[PDB]
């Protein structure tokens, strides 16, 4: 068919304006507003916002000709996802009361979509990303509600499964897409994004913790695990590379290894040495994943999926120390994986519809598909 | 309405319906609101059987739209290499210029259509014809980072 | 003369030191201050780096202008608040000095690529004087509510810059310029400033908000206004462009118009849905301004605005003032109607008059202004590397 | 050889884990935002400041990340052991801030040898320099009892002169007259401006993180703020003065604008007044620019000390100016503590930095760490996969 992109001058504006108008109407009909630590509480959600817009936004900007779309589409996805997550977390956990804590939780839900979208970025347009944002936020909320109903946990505390849900959802959606690179300056911008993610990830591991000592220990464990993981990743990149050089792309993903590994168990680890051991093991598994997974589409999302599974497994191991609960937690993990896979499949078949005017497979990873450039022939 | 149905059959690839319409008396040179006749839409959607059948029925080959684009321009911009080959085999001017001065080679280079660029260069396309803005296929390929197009343009010379 | 700029910089710094010695004496708002700081120096400076051959001047003159501006604004605002007496310096003084720097940077966006660093020092001094006087008039004489400063910072800075750029009009640049064009990595770098401004704007509108309900309201309203603004700016950028392509100018600037237009009503009880309405209208207005009013201003009114600050700061700032007036109409605030209207009018008028006088001073051929062919070029004032 | 770097790192990490298990156990949230700003300064400011080299951006930012990540752990261990006198200790926010300070010292030293060392060499430098720095700052804070809250002597002067000693030991004859890879590019300079701006913005948190809460912390924040503001003006003015045809130099704008933050460090919490902080910032910027124009060319060619980032002009000379400013402030009566103890802190910082840098550079001079050749200096491709496209 025609490899020249179809005009979205009527699809994209109508779709986005309708979405925003519906969000405004729902906020009018259902949302309602309402001290000493106002700034302290605002700081955590602000850290999550920096990690979503800047960290994940630039982490996927490493593409040679897709940095514009990565950054701007991540911004758009965050803006849509926070509003929709506010409404949906209101609907599935009760009028919707808007606090800074609810905005923080909506930001976490949006970050799930932002992590998933790295597996599909460069192969989709903005409308498909809108569909992905909506369906993925809905699926994560449904998963949390199902867990809260079955295992009698809090709906908000079920958001700890977000690493593995995002990883497997993105893997499934990328698997459903039609089948098909770096530059120095985009790689440096991606290093900026990765550094911001790595620096603020202790805020990802303790937004849902109320007790101050729990948050303290979680941030301590995340900080030390992330330090050990950075060292292990940068050093072992040479082993897991055919030409024995350090890979910037591998580093960008593998710095977050310890943070992901201790994410679900940071508040439970009692001493920094155990967090450092977990960070080292996560770095070694990241090296092995880089060396092995391409043999058996995105390798970084595959190793992130492995790391999230490892984090849940080490949570299972550590929770026993602090056998029915083992079965219950294995069941929670398997339900999370099953729902992530099924919802990713549904999203993938939705994204394959002709109405979205997806880019031709020859036109992947290219900003000219979506953006204005000068001195180009336009139209027919 | 017969012309509209014929143009829709051209756009969709329904060669049998369009041939029936032509037998019924539909003009061969009718065009839509944008100036795209049946050959233009067939070249856009890559329907070589339609392109061949329209050329056999004495369609004008060097007709332009309001933008000044021939069927070769549209086939080059759309990346339909087999339609490009058919059009050139039937005598398409490879060096035709639009209203803004684009050539089929420029359109293929701006859209990273490497094999179209290859065929046009092998068929005598002049990579020195600049646009109104002064841009060459080489310049637009450099701007868009179409490195293989740049490499083949400098290698052919 | 090549020694005019170092002479003026040294003399201005010595004057700043003397004024601090004469007038100045010696923690919950420090994180918000640092957010505003990042907005001032990383946000605007890298936001203006879209020009392919003016990135050095953009970020560096941003740093220089804002560094002079915080000192001079500290002195002027403190003298106004103390009526010529000695005053102490807290976190609020630093925040307000950063706000004065923001106003000067907004005006800088209008004249970017056509002015010298010396002209920028002069404009910084004069503009901060005018801005601080108008802001004192709004805050203490009118006593209007402008906690996010849609009127006193954004509208003022935009129309001050527009007046200066109108006085500094060059006939040779009306049809365009070969250096006035963006590059790919330049727009990638501009996205950094865009994203930092978007991320930290809730602290911009809530830093000096009254603690309690007003500060939380400012944070939440700014956040949801920006959330709606992003979607509407993307939608209208696609709407106004051929085949629905996105324009990086729009995505870089119009995505931030919600923060500007919600500033007056930030701490007001306008509800999150009202904040999203304001943000959507701001994004639409900013995109329409970029698409249609900037060519009209450049070609017909002879007002060239390099960064389109009229579309990000001027029109959304006016929209924010009108939103404040309307919110006063429907009981969202206890401030008077006439005082909000007078604040808007005084901000715009003072900006225009001060910009006229400042631009008339900047038009003297003593500051090393670039030639028409040398506009939007770093090499006039910088040593430029051989490769990109 | 092929496995030296990963093996050394895995052995160092296992040693870190064992030491943490043997010695480390678990006001925090009030000081956490300042620590976050210091963390951004360490990993984004310093890392991107050194990305001005056109073919060394990957190694600059990545080795900055590796060195600082190892440095926080090793500095935690060493500083805690020194404070607790060999006993088990609990870590708080102060421990993280001090560990990031130690990493900052190592990164300052790294700025001198950027482009001429291997990652293995930087692992060894981090390990040795943290020991030397922690012992010196323990001597300054606990035996001398000097006041250096912004660490003009213990971090900046120490790190700069340690790096200068290492660079002098690691001197290359073939690099005396320059190198084709030792030059900047446009977008590399914009990334360097990212690093510069983050350092400049967050320096008040750097200078006030350990300050006593109340008047001292606020004084440190205000003094750093206005000192940096004055420093920018004087750096721009003297960059215009010293260059040909008055053109600004991105090296000066990237580095000399932080000299005010470097120099106000010793006097940060002292009551010097905001105007006094501005005078120190104005001199710091002047001295930094003049150092970059005149001192660095002399040090490289006459003294055989090549310093890649000019860390002597940003951390070395302004650090000594800050220590001297602190001595004048005690004489003025702005501060407690004696004149002799401030002078002893300055002298001990310089001497310990030089001696430790000499021994560290002698260890690094061994042909076992895969250091690059003269032809391959300032090139990422020695250690990284570099994309074909810029
Ligand atoms: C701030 C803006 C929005 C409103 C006020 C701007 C007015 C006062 C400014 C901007 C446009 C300006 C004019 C634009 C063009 C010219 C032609 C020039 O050869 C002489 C000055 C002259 C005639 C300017 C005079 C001042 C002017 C009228
Ligand atoms: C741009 C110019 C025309 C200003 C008009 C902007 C309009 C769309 C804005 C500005 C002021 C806003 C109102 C301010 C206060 C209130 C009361 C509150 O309980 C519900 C929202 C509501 C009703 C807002 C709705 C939207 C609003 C009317």
């Amino acid at each position: 068919s025609s490899k020249y992109p179809r005009s979205v001058r009527r699809c994209l504006p109508l779709w986005a304006l309708t979405l925003e108008a519906a969000l405004i109407l729902l906020f009018y009909f259902f949302t309602h507003y309402d001290q000493k630590g106002l700034v302290a509480s605002y700081q955590v959600g602000q850290d999550l916002t920096v990690m979503a817009a800047l960290g994940l936004g630039f982490l996927t900007s490493n593409f040679r000709r897709h940095s514009w779309s990565s950054v701007a589409f991540n911004l758009f996805m965050l803006a849509l996802g926070v509003q929709w997550a506010i409404l949906l977390d209101g609907f599935l956990s009760q009028k919707v009361v808007i606090t800074l804590f609810s905005i923080r939780l909506a930001t976490m839900s949006a970050m799930s979509v932002l992590i998933s979208a790295g597996a599909v970025l460069g192969k989709v347009n903005l409308a498909q990303l809108v569909v992905m944002v909506l369906v993925e936020v809905t699926a994560l909320g449904t998963l949390r509600m199902v867990i809260s109903n079955i295992f009698n946990t809090d709906y908000h505390m079920n958001l700890r499964h977000f690493y593995v849900f995002a990883a497997y959802f993105g893997l499934t959606v990328a698997w459903c897409l039609p089948k098909p690179q770096r530059a120095t300056i985009p790689s440096l911008s991606a290093m900026l994004g990765a550094l911001f993610l790595w620096m603020f990830w202790p805020s990802v591991n303790s937004p849902l913790l109320r007790s101050p000592i729990q948050r303290k220990n979680a941030m301590f464990n995340t900080y030390y695990a992330l330090a050990v993981s950075v060292v292990t990743a940068i050093s072992g990149s040479s082993l897991a590379h055919p030409q024995r050089k350090i890979s910037m792309t591998y580093v960008h993903s593998a710095v977050l290894a310890g943070g992901v590994a201790v994410g679900t168990s940071c508040h439970l680890i009692p001493s920094p040495w155990l967090a450092m051991v977990l960070g080292l093991v996560a770095g070694l598994i990241s090296i092995g994943g880089a060396k092995c997974l391409p043999v058996c589409i995105s390798v970084m999302h595959s190793i992130f999926s492995l790391l999230g599974l490892l984090g849940e497994i080490t949570y299972i191991v550590l929770l026993v120390l602090h056998g029915f609960q083992v079965l219950l937690s294995i069941g929670e993990l398997s339900l999370a994986i099953v729902i992530a896979l099924t919802s990713g499949l549904l999203t993938g078949l939705l994204l394959n519809l002709k109405i979205w005017k997806a880019p031709h497979v020859a036109k992947y990873f290219d900003d000219q598909v979506f953006w204005k450039f000068p001195h180009l022939a336009v139209g027919f | 309405d017969a012309a509209t149905s014929f143009l829709r059959a051209a756009r969709s690839g329904n060669l049998d319906k369009a041939l029936d319409h032509l037998r019924n008396g539909v003009d061969i040179n009718t065009c839509n609101q944008n100036g795209l006749n049946g050959l233009h839409l067939a070249s856009k959607e890559g329907h070589v059987k339609m392109v061949v059948e329209l050329l056999h029925k004495e369609i004008i080959l060097e007709t332009t739209t309001k933008k000044g684009n021939t069927a070769l321009h549209i086939a080059a911009l759309a990346g339909q290499d087999e339609v490009v080959r058919e059009l050139v085999n039937y005598g398409a001017n490879v060096n035709a210029q639009s209203q803004k001065g684009f050539t089929p080679l420029y359109m293929a280079a701006q859209e990273n259509h490497l094999e179209v660029v290859k065929f046009l260069l092998e068929n005598g396309a002049n990579q020195n014809v600049a646009t109104e803005d002064g841009f060459t296929p080489l310049a637009v390929a450099l701007q868009q980072g179409h490195e293989n197009v740049v490499a083949h343009l400098i290698n052919y010379g | 003369m090549r020694f005019t700029f170092p002479l003026m910089a040294i003399v201005l710094e010595i004057a700043m030191i003397v004024l601090f010695g004469l007038f100045v004496e010696y923690f919950e708002l420090y994180p918000l201050f640092q957010d505003v700081h990042v907005m001032i120096f990383v946000g605007f400076g890298f936001l203006m780096t879209f020009l392919k051959k003016y990135g050095f001047s953009s970020v560096g003159i941003n740093l220089l202008v804002a560094a002079l501006g915080l000192q001079w604004g500290t002195i002027v605002q403190g003298i106004l608040q103390s009526q010529g007496q000695k005053f102490n310096i807290g976190i609020k003084n630093m925040i307000n000095a950063d706000f004065s720097a923001a106003t000067v940077l907004i005006s800088f966006g209008a004249v970017l690529g056509k002015t010298s660093p010396t002209q920028m020092l002069i404009m910084t001094i004069l503009e901060i004087v005018f801005f601080a006087h108008n802001e004192y008039l709004v805050s203490e004489i009118f006593k209007a509510s402008d906690i996010g400063a849609s009127m006193t910072i954004h509208a003022f800075g935009a129309y001050f810059g527009l007046a200066v750029a109108g006085i500094l009009y060059r006939s040779g640049l009306r049809k365009g310029h070969e250096n006035e064009e963006s590059a790919y990595y330049s727009d990638l770098f501009a996205m950094i400033g865009t994203l930092f401004l978007w991320m930290f704007w809730p602290s911009f509108n809530s830093a000096i908000a009254e603690p309690g309900d007003k500060q939380c309201r400012a944070i939440v309203n700014t956040y949801f206004s920006l959330a709606a603004c992003v979607l509407t700016a993307f939608a209208f950028s696609s709407l106004v462009e051929h085949r629905g392509k996105l324009n990086m100018v729009h995505i870089q600037n119009a995505t931030l118009a919600g923060g500007v237009a919600v500033g007056t009503c930030a701490d007001m009880a306008i509800h999150p849905f009202g904040s999203m309405i304001i943000g959507s209208i701001a994004g639409m207005v900013s995109v329409l301004g970029y698409k249609f009013l900037t060519p009209l201003f450049t070609t017909k009114l002879r007002i060239h605005d390099t960064c389109g600050v009229h579309n990000l700061h001027g029109l959304p700032g006016v929209v924010g003032g009108l939103a404040g007036i309307v919110a006063v109409a429907m009981g969202a605030s206890n401030t008077s109607m006439a005082m909000q209207a007078a604040a808007l009018g005084s901000s715009i008028g003072t900006a225009v008059v001060g910009g006229l006088m400042t631009g008339l001073i900047l038009k003297l051929p003593l500051w090393g202004q670039p030639s028409d062919q040398n506009c939007y070029d770093d090499s006039v004032y910088w040593k430029v590397p051989k490769t990109r």
